[PDB]
């Protein structure tokens, strides 16, 4: 296993760590103030799938601060991610055409 | 088996405190929320608070005046509510429900009757009820059970340890004298009487009192 | 704060038929909405979750619809049992918030009640008292008023009266009437009467007993 794609892969798993225990800590930090919708464990992984993949959608945010610090943390983890598989992607592609001219 | 667990009844002085429990049993998982409602006799049911053993955060009702504090022992499985400062507008019926995380309350507790008065508890006085001696009897019986004099709520007033159920009256109390009185009917075929034993278990939990009374007929 | 609104608070429907309770939110909540049923004395049970999904232990005669801010609760076949207090709950927005509440209320057919009256007991004589006890059992409607006479005479000192709700067994009401006394002033009377009037019979059901 090379290095791209051992972190590739470790990368996914780290995501979704961040996937559900910013869920789990979503909730925590949401209930308590009024008018929050990102209350409920089920739909607050569903919040952070559309948060780490950057759909967000709008049917659910956090309006807390330590939730959108939450939010912060799931956003990061999912950009970099999904550009750590991209990059992982170029190597590839980079590495594959260097035999291709044979060097 | 029995998952939320709560005492009968607590008897608190003007503005002292209590600590009502709620112990529970089957799946705990971390995303278990406890919430206390609070419903007043007669009255609908009133979300007090929130509180989540495995991190310890509580949350309140914003539009109450906050007159509780949750806490949890996550060892025992226990959820507290220490209630301070009472007085008669928090003499109520409190809940303690489960809350899986996902919105509903999944179970709820029995409810722990709080009385909050000055007077003493007075355990009840239980008296039977058997018909006069020139009293025909249909192809029925109704025997009774007299619960006199007792101090706080509730009483619990089963028919032979629970075994009998069917064609079972128990009525409400009535206050007087800062004292409470309530009767129970139970009918059972006239056949069946005194042949097979009839007795009503009464229980007292503001007391721990417990006691049987057999209805005989009269000497 | 989500106000939920449950308009009518009471529900009179026949034996068979079928009923249906309104839950009203002050905002859309989606589907963000929970049954729950308490008979009296007794723990609230969640009859269903999220508007329309069902729970196992619950007949399936209890259904849920709805969504957004216009909810329902019905019951196909209303059956003695289905008699108690039904309570929305949202969980869409914090705080959760409940539902006034809906009583359910069967009209069954007219019945007389069931009186029956009782002397004090030897045990009770001996703690200096005497309570003379009239059960009113199983009638409808809830309609009903007793009457105590000792020798003849109306009596109406020392008497207190307790109602029951709806009883969820058989649709029906009862009423119980204590009359109590000292041990002095029940020796020094002969015959104790309870007499029911109800709306099933013009005449009164009455029951005596005498001391002697
Ligand atoms: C032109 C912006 C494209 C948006 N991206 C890429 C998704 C393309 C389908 C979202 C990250 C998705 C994890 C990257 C911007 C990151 C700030
Ligand atoms: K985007
Ligand atoms: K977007
Ligand atoms: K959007
Ligand atoms: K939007």
């Amino acid at each position: 296993s090379a290095l791209h794609w051992r972190a590739a892969g470790a990368a996914t798993v780290l995501l979704v760590i961040v996937l559900l225990a910013g869920s789990y800590l979503a909730v925590l930090a949401e209930r308590g103030a009024p008018g929050a919708q990102l209350i409920t464990y089920p739909r607050a992984l569903w919040w952070s799938v559309e948060t780490a993949t950057t759909v967000g959608x709008g049917d659910l945010y956090p309006v807390t601060l330590w939730g959108r610090l939450v939010a912060v943390v799931v956003v990061v983890a999912g950009i970099t991610s999904f550009g750590l598989v991209t990059a992982a992607l170029a190597t590839w592609f980079v590495g594959r055409e260097q035999e291709r001219r044979g060097h | 088996q029995v998952q939320l667990q709560q005492p009968g009844a607590e008897l608190v002085k003007p503005g002292a405190s209590v600590k009502l429990s709620c112990k529970a049993s089957g799946y705990t998982f971390t995303s278990d929320w406890i919430h206390w409602v609070k419903q007043r006799p007669g009255h609908g049911l009133e979300w007090i608070g929130e509180i989540i053993p495995s991190y310890g955060r509580a949350n309140y009702n914003e539009k109450i005046q906050k007159k509780a504090t949750l806490t949890a022992d996550k060892s025992s499985s226990t959820a507290f509510m220490q209630l301070s400062s009472l007085t008669s507008e928090d003499s109520a019926v409190y809940y303690c429900a489960r809350e899986r995380g996902d919105g509903y309350f999944a179970v709820w507790g029995a409810g722990t009757t709080v009385t909050v008065s000055s007077a003493k508890t007075t355990p009840p006085s239980v008296y039977p009820l058997a018909p006069g001696s020139a009293a025909q009897t249909n192809s029925m019986v109704t025997l009774g059970c007299l619960v006199k004099g007792y101090f706080p709520e509730p009483v619990t007033v089963t028919w032979n340890s629970g075994s009998l159920s069917s064609g079972v009256h128990t009525f409400p109390a009535v206050l007087q004298s800062d004292l409470y009185t309530l009767s129970s009917s139970v009918t059972v075929p006239s056949s069946s009487w005194p042949s097979e034993t009839v007795t009503c278990n009464v229980a007292h939990p503001a007391s721990s009192t417990k006691v049987d009374k057999k209805i005989v007929p009269r000497d | 704060d989500i106000l939920l609104t449950q308009s009518p608070a009471i529900l009179s429907v026949s034996p068979g038929e079928r009923v249906s309770f309104s839950c009203r939110a002050s905002q859309s909540i989606g589907t963000d909405i929970h049954w729950y049923q308490q008979r009296t004395n007794g723990s609230p049970r969640l009859l269903i979750k999220y508007a329309s999904e069902s729970i196992s232990g619950i007949p399936s005669r209890f259904s849920g619809s709805g969504s957004g801010t216009d909810f329902t609760l019905s019951i196909n076949s209303v059956e003695s049992e289905d008699i108690a207090n039904y309570y929305c709950q949202q969980s869409n927005r914090w705080p959760f918030t409940f539902g006034s509440g809906t009583k359910l209320e069967i009209k069954r057919a007219d019945a007389a009640p069931t009186v029956s009256i009782f002397p004090p007991s030897s045990e009770q004589l001996t703690s200096g008292g005497a309570s003379v006890v009239c059960f009113l059992n199983n009638f409808y409607p809830k309609d009903i008023n007793v009457k105590w006479k000792i020798d003849g005479s109306e009596r109406q000192n020392g008497v207190l009266n307790s109602w029951t709700d709806q009883d969820s067994k058989d649709s029906t009401y009862s009423m119980s009437s204590t009359l109590t006394l000292t041990k002095d002033e029940y020796e020094r009377h002969n015959s104790y009467t309870c007499e029911a009037t109800h709306k099933t019979s013009t005449s009164p059901i009455v029951k005596s007993f005498n001391r002697n």
